[PDB]
RNA sequence: AUCUCUCUCUAUGCUCUCUCUC
């Protein structure tokens, strides 16, 4: 990856507006449809879940498991 | 030593006869040396014989069968074909089987 | 009742031809050398080869009117073999479970009442 | 093109390297046909085996 | 990424002559490059790789060279190429290497371009190659055409 | 469903009707649909095993090793190459992160997903190096059912492989998503590709 | 009367020798 470790005002809500629609939203995920690349897409991640936005289903670390609200 | 009574074969009361040439190697061979397996098959396979039977016109014909006299001489009558060797023990038997 | 023709399988011990006749034989029906389906050139002799010929003449032919056939078979001979090489029997096969009618199987071998001195030279072909 | 078979009896195993078995297979369409097929792997009697092959057949392997 | 096909279409035809770069040995034969169409994975089924029986692989094949192949077996769906190295014919052989060298030149122009300005390389190719194709058949012959 | 009173604390969902039906953890065993005809006790379903870590003798028969659940032996595939020999735990984290991952994507119970692709991946027509001297021919060998199944599962893992070698993705999505691709949709997965290439070689040769 | 049917290169090599007592 070309950097893209910033959580950029624009990245931010290009991840909101990309986050729905979309079933599955993982950090990898991020990465293949290009905006965040690496450790701060999971930053990104655990501030989306604070209330709503993209429910878990994962009850484990290291790889994250995540559907948006129907 | 010879390990024939019949030297080679066949050639007693006789001598110097007639050549036949090979199957696969086409030699050069006496007709005697020869090796005669003579064979006898349907021109097509055991369990090709059903279908040719429910697809004919003529129903109930039966089959042909092609009757080829091999000539398959002493040096190629073996690579895993004819005839093998046999002990010197049993060799006196001229039977068929 | 049915339409009959001349199959003519010649299935020598190197390639198979399946070169459908008339009935006096003058006019040809369809052939497709048995060499030409497959262009790798181990897999002529090959049955699977035959098979593919033989069901390509059926297709040209079960499909155009002629829906009976006679059989001749013929793997060369006089000097040569005179013995069925493989490809004629997968060859009738492929006839046989294609669709079409037989009329009668037949062995057309040249076999000679002793021939010209073939091919080899006394001592013979050496493996 | 799909065609399915069973076997039924294993006409023993054939091949330089071995292993692979000559199978008499019987077709749950038609039980008319008993036919010999080369079969790679472990295979016993009453199993539906698959063919892309329709019609071409082979007994021993060299 | 840089990618993209050398001609105008996205998928091979059949009896297509081709020039392949060997990668890697397996089982079939080597998942190769072709360097005539695109960057397509295909293989050269152990029958078809030489005339006659040369026992060694790796003096008359060799990893990482290139060599004059025809493309058999192709799938007008997702991407599977059944290749041939043994049904080129004598001569033909001249040909095809012609055919690779002017292909091989052609890539080298579309390349600077993009350097000097990115911007898409399916659109680049479009408007630089594809239509001249359409008209005649190859674009080096176009390019010769021009050159004249 | 009937909350059954302890001393001890025991969660929810096991006093609810997982006492009454068996099925997984906490997933569907029932469907039960393969699209070839019968091809049961080769690939295993039916048993609603809990978790696919099972402890047992699958080698001291000849075909005794169906009778493993299909996840158990996917996790077991997985468990391959050096750095993951051993370590059965992983793998079963990662056969039921891929699991939820298939849930997640295109809906349906993913046990069934697993079983089309393992029934949609693996080849009718292979090839063996017969010989014909020691020489580059190769006659079209049909296969048998369970080995063709085996075959299959590790070209599955194998793609899996193929696509963690240094890359982003964990290899349980991209597992998922390979298998997804085996199953219908795409077929631009590399273990289908590999085994239509494989029956495709078959074919041109006998 | 039941066979079924497989396949090719591969050159050479110099360092001894042994009995008893009836
Ligand atoms: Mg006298
Ligand atoms: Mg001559
Ligand atoms: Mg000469
Ligand atoms: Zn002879």
């Amino acid at each position: 990856a070309k950097h893209a470790v910033v959580l950029d005002q624009d990245k931010f809500d290009r991840i909101m507006k990309e986050a729905p629609t979309y079933r599955y939203v993982s950090v990898s995920v991020l990465v293949d449809r290009f905006k965040l690349g690496g450790s701060l897409a999971r930053v990104a991640l655990r501030h989306l879940e604070n209330e709503g936005i993209i429910k878990p289903v994962s009850k484990h670390s290291k790889q994250a498991i995540y559907t948006r609200a129907t | 030593p010879k390990k024939r009574a019949s030297n080679g074969r066949n050639k007693k009361g006789r001598g110097h006869v007639k050549p036949v040439r090979c199957v696969n190697c086409s030699r050069s061979v006496p007709k005697d040396k020869a090796i005669k397996r003579m064979a006898i098959r349907n021109i097509v396979e055991a369990a090709a014989i059903r279908d040719l039977s429910e697809a004919s016109v003529y129903a109930e014909y039966a089959l042909p069968k092609t009757y080829n006299k091999l000539h398959y001489c002493i040096s190629c009558a073996i690579h895993a074909r004819i005839v093998r060797v046999r002990s010197r023990t049993d060799r006196r038997i001229r039977a068929p089987p | 009742s049915q339409v009959f023709g001349v199959a003519r399988i010649f299935a020598s011990f190197n390639d198979t031809f399946v070169h459908v006749t008339d009935l006096s034989g003058r006019e040809t029906i369809a052939r497709v050398t048995g060499g030409m389906k497959v262009k790798a050139d181990r897999d002529e002799s090959s049955p699977y080869a035959a098979m593919l010929a033989a069901q390509d003449v059926a297709a040209k032919c079960k499909e155009v009117g002629i829906t009976a056939v006679h059989i001749k078979i013929r793997a060369t001979g006089g000097t040569r073999s005179k013995t069925p090489g493989p490809g004629g029997q997968a060859a009738l096969r492929a006839l046989a479970r294609s669709g079409l009618r037989i009329g009668r199987i037949e062995d057309v071998t040249p076999v000679p009442s002793d021939s010209t001195r073939k091919k080899g030279g006394r001592r013979g072909r050496r493996l | 093109p799909v065609t399915l078979a069973k076997v039924i009896k294993v006409l023993g195993r054939t091949g330089s390297r071995g292993g692979v078995t000559q199978v008499r297979v019987e077709f749950l369409e038609d039980t008319t046909r008993t036919i010999v097929r080369n079969v790679k792997g472990p295979v016993r009697e009453g199993d539906i085996l698959v063919l892309m092959e329709s019609e071409r057949e082979a007994r021993r392997l060299r | 990424t840089s990618h993209c096909r050398f001609y105008e279409n996205k998928y091979p035809e059949i009896d297509d002559i081709v020039m392949v770069n060997v990668q890697q040995i397996a089982e079939m034969g080597a998942y190769v490059k072709l360097l005539e169409y695109d960057n397509i994975e295909g293989m050269i089924l152990l029958s078809e790789l030489s005339r006659r029986r040369i026992r060694s692989i790796q003096k008359l094949i060799r990893v990482g060279k290139n060599d004059v192949a025809v493309v058999l077996r192709v799938d007008k769906e997702k991407g599977y190429i059944d290749l041939s190295k043994r049904r080129v014919s004598s001569e033909d052989i001249i040909k095809c290497e012609e055919k690779y060298q002017k292909s091989k030149t052609v890539h080298s122009i579309l390349r600077y371009c993009a350097e000097k300005f990115q911007i898409p390389l399916e659109e680049l190719y479009k408007t630089i190659a594809w239509p001249l194709s359409r008209k005649f058949g190859h674009a080096y012959e176009a390019f010769k055409l021009s050159i004249i | 469903f009937v909350p059954v009173e302890l001393a001890t604390t025991i969660p929810v969902e096991i006093q609810q009707a997982q006492q009454e039906i068996k099925l997984f953890n906490k997933w569907s065993f029932e469907d039960v649909e393969v699209k070839d005809a019968s091809l049961v006790d080769y690939i295993q379903i039916s048993k609603p095993i809990y978790v696919a870590h099972t402890a047992g003798r699958y080698a001291n028969k000849r075909f005794r090793k169906a009778q493993c659940p299909i996840v158990e032996r996917l996790t077991n595939s997985l468990m391959m190459n050096g750095r993951n020999n051993g370590k059965k735990l992983k793998a079963v984290r990662i056969v039921k992160h891929t699991l939820e991952i298939i849930n997640v994507l295109t809906d349906q119970n993913p046990l069934q997903v697993v079983v089309d692709a393992i029934i949609n991946s693996g080849p009718r027509e292979d090839t063996t190096r017969v010989g014909g001297g020691g020489a580059a021919r190769r006659q079209a060998v049909d296969v048998s059912p369970l080995r063709r199944v085996n075959q299959s599962i590790a070209l599955l893992t194998i793609g899996a492989r193929e696509a963690a070698f240094r890359n982003i993705k964990t290899i349980a999505e991209t597992l998922a998503e390979e298998l997804i691709n085996a199953a219908k949709g795409s077929s631009t997965s590399y273990a289908i590709k590999k085994k239509d290439e494989l029956e495709r070689v078959a074919k041109s040769n006998r």
